[PDB]
């Protein structure tokens, strides 16, 4: 292939791609993503992987606004940020402890916009619906087998009956 | 006494034939392709055969057997054929009654089974023949029947369905045992919950997103479609199923009333109740099913237009199903390229197709109801009513039907001096129950689908046209024309001398041709059968063996007329 993308780099591995649908989610009565959103999605991120490593590694990290490093805004609000070293740009957190520590405070991120797991997709970190507990052992079994035990009994009784009475 | 047998007869007629059986032959031809011949074949052949078998049923006052024994000995197999028909529909009809009861028993649940499709596995998302098809269908079809993809791959007899058609039998045994007259209240009572049930569903029925579109499919006449005979086929022989004529049971009912009766008023009325009761429960289930079809188109184009947000990276709504046409030829005409990759991929949906291929089947209406249950804000009582209005009704038409099938037995003194009849009622229901075993089994629905469709579907055609021969020419339709005005003291109308001679056996016999020579330029007769793959209903041909079955069934109570004929010839020489 003769030529080059503008958009390829060796630490583009590292970037997280982040999927925003505000109007489905809410409707109307839907906020405008301005840039005083940006910064406190920023916020909760670093908030995010503060915790992250606090709750973990047992390493207390400072991070900050500026430590979450967003490129390539559309207006789907559909963009990739990347989290780097408290203040050394050089060292990015590489993906994966980035994604532990979006799979553990995600619910506090969906909460500080008003969104549900479907309205803000991190294309790479899939929520988890929960097991579907099982009743005790079965409703319609216990059901059928008290139907079917009267219904027996009425038809013992009305043999006997029957035959009883001739 | 009039009460007495009018509500007698449409208990009778009133079963699982019209809120079952209508809506889905609706939905396969057509909606309203269906409902024409359907109208146009109850002035012809329901009302004047309805009125001659209550005539002969008067006339003679005699049972089915010696009705046509009295008329002509040479006939009187039509008498023993009209009660196997009954045999083979009380080894069938009561699956369905099975059904519900199921359907019943997973009612009690706060997570309604047919309302949330199961996990796929990852605990993330659902399965994928639960999400192609409904919860709904998916219920339907793997947690009721687990139907097999093919006729010819069958399992074992599926334990549950099982104990649900022997706790039916149980059921309609203990009713055949407890009472035979009692029925004051339950006139009163089973006659007006159906109807009280079908308006609480026809209430929501008609607020759903949609309705009209069901209604809309369910009452244009496509003319297209309309040239089919197997639509007027089927309409003629549905006609003859919920009247419940051709099974001989009218006639024993017809036969306990009084000579001096109009007969005349009460077949009318109760042809045009059966009719009004038929169309009112397709009304409901059509308006359910359109809404089905609405929410399909919709989701579809919802789906289309995700798809095309997230890669074209448009706004949130700025895609909508207003403008999407448009903004397709805008995307389209940016860049070629990038649009060819998934062109394949778009899917195209209108609500045409989705009408006929939403959902299509012998479980139409359990499929329809659940939904529109899913729909309810306490979806646990109304489930339980509706089900117990269909149980009702399912068990009220196999007392009349085991009832017909039962009084030739206990009549005959060779067997009623060795066996009690309770003995005999239970040695029938004992028979029947182990017989119908086999649409319980793995690719059970498969042989109900055949059972369904020609056990006591072209019999009734073939036993209704002998006896309106023998009655008008054989017997002599002055005579008996003659006979009915002593009875009564007013004569037969022109108007039904007239259907009664040449028009309905003529229109039988014209549906017989059409018939017989639209299966021998097909030369290949196909069923339905699920794909839980693709999710849906694909045409699969008959294999060698299934063939066999669908003559037998028809071809032993059809031909034990001549034989009977043959018969009484030899002993005569
Ligand atoms: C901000 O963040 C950035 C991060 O982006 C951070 O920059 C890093 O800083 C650290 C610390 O200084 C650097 O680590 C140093 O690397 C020096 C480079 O020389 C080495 O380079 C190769 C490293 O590979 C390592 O890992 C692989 C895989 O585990 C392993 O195989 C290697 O052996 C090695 O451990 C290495 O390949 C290379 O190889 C030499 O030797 C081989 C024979 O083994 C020979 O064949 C080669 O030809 C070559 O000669 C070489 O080893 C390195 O010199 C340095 O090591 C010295 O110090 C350590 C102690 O710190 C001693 O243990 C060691 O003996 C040496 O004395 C150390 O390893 C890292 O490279 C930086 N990364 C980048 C991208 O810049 C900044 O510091 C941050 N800033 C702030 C302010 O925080
Ligand atoms: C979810 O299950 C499917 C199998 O149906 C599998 O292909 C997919 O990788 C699974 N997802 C994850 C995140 O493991
Ligand atoms: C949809 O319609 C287009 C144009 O009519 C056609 O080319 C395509 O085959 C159809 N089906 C799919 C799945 O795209
Ligand atoms: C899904 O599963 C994960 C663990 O695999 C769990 O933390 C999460 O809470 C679950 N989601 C629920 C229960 O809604
Ligand atoms: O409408 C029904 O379901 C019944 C079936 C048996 C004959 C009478 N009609
Ligand atoms: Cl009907």
């Amino acid at each position: 292939f003769v030529g080059w993308s503008t958009d390829w780099s060796p630490y583009a591995d590292q970037s997280i791609k982040v999927r925003i649908s505000l109007k489905s989610a809410l409707g109307d009565k839907a906020y405008e993503w301005n840039d005083n959103e940006m910064y406190l999605f920023r916020s909760s991120v670093a908030y995010a992987m503060r915790q992250y490593f606090l709750k973990v590694k047992n390493q207390m990290i400072l991070f900050g606004e500026e430590d979450v490093r967003v490129a390539n805004l559309k207006p789907r609000i559909s963009f990739n940020f990347f989290v780097t070293a408290p203040k050394n740009v050089s060292d990015i957190i590489p993906r994966t402890e980035v994604e532990k520590a979006i799979r553990m405070s995600r619910s506090r991120i969906n909460d500080a916009f008003r969104l549900n797991d479907n309205s803000l997709e991190f294309l790479g970190i899939q929520p988890t619906l929960g097991p579907p507990n099982q009743p005790p052992v079965s409703i319609w079994l216990i059901v059928f087998g008290v139907v079917m035990g009267v219904i027996v009994v009425g038809i013992v009784i009305l043999i006997f009956t029957g035959i009883r009475d001739r | 006494n009039s009460l007495q047998f009018v509500f007698a007869c449409i208990s009778y007629a009133v079963g699982l034939g019209n809120v079952w059986r209508f809506p889905y032959l609706c939905q396969m031809y057509g909606g309203g392709s269906f409902l024409v011949p359907y109208i146009i074949m109850l002035i012809v052949e329901g009302m004047p055969l309805l009125y001659l078998e209550l005539a002969v049923g008067q006339r003679m006052r005699q049972g089915s057997i010696g009705a046509w024994r009295t008329i002509s000995p040479y006939l009187s197999g039509v008498g023993v054929a009209s009660v196997v028909v009954s045999f083979f529909l009380s080894m069938y009809y009561n699956v369905i009654n099975a059904w519900a009861f199921w359907y019943l028993f997973h009612s009690f649940q706060d997570p309604l089974p047919w309302s949330v499709c199961p996990l796929n596995g990852n605990h993330t998302g659902y399965d994928e023949e639960c999400e192609k098809a409904s919860s709904t269908q998916y219920f339907w079809y793997r947690k009721t029947l687990n139907i097999s993809p093919s006729l010819q791959e069958n399992g074992g007899v599926q334990w549950e369905p099982a104990l649900c058609l022997l706790l039916a039998w149980l059921v309609v045994y203990l009713c055949i045992l407890r009472g035979t007259e009692s029925t004051g209240k339950v006139v009163y009572f089973t006659a007006s919950l159906p109807y009280c049930v079908l308006i609480i569903y026809l209430i929501r029925g008609l607020t759903l997103h949609g309705a009209t579109n069901g209604l809309m499919y369910m009452f244009t006449p496509k003319i297209e479609q309309l040239a089919n005979p197997k639509a007027w086929i089927n309409a003629a022989t549905q006609i003859f199923f919920s009247l419940g004529l051709g099974f001989g049971s009218l006639i024993a009912f017809a036969s306990y009333n009084e000579p001096s009766n109009n007969c005349q008023k009460h077949a009318i009325i109760v042809s045009l109740i059966n009719s009004f009761t038929s169309i009112f429960a397709s009304i409901v289930t059509f308006s359910i099913y359109g809404f089905k079809a609405t929410f399909n188109y919709e989701n579809c184009l919802k789906k289309v237009s995700l798809l095309l947000t997230n890669t074209f990276d448009l706004e949130d709504g700025f895609l909508t199903a207003s403008n999407l046409e448009q903004v397709k030829g805008y995307l389209a005409s940016a860049y070629p390229s990038k649009y060819s990759e998934m062109f394949p991929q778009i899917k195209n949906c209108s609500l045409e197709s989705e009408l006929d291929t939403a959902v299509q089947g012998t479980g139409l209406a359990f499929i329809v109801y659940t939904e529109a249950i899913k729909n309810m804000e306490v979806s646990q009582l109304w489930s339980v009513l509706y089900f117990f209005m269909l149980l009702m009704l399912g068990i009220g038409s196999m007392l009349g039907n085991t009832a017909a099938i039962l009084t030739p037995l206990t009549d005959s003194k060779i067997i009623s001096s060795h066996l009690p009849k309770e003995a005999i009622s239970g040695l029938v229901c004992l028979v029947n129950c182990a017989i119908g075993m086999v649409f319980t089994m793995e690719a059970g629905n498969y042989w109900f689908d055949i059972f369904n469709d020609y056990a006591a579907t072209l019999s009734l055609l073939l036993i209704v046209l002998v006896e309106t021969i023998a009655v008008c020419y054989v017997y002599g339709l002055r005579r008996f024309e003659s006979d009915l005005k002593a009875m009564t003291g007013r004569a037969v109308s022109w108007y039904w001398k007239v259907m009664w001679a040449g028009v309905s056996p003529l229109l039988i016999v014209s549906l017989f041709v059409f018939y017989l020579s639209d299966y021998i330029l097909t030369g290949t007769l196909k069923y339905q059968a699920w794909d839980a793959s693709q999710g849906q209903l694909v045409t699969k041909d008959y294999p060698a063996y299934a063939l066999a079955v669908i003559g037998l069934l028809v071809a032993s109570s059809t031909m034990c007329i001549p034989l009977a004929a043959l018969g009484t010839f030899v002993q005569r020489r």
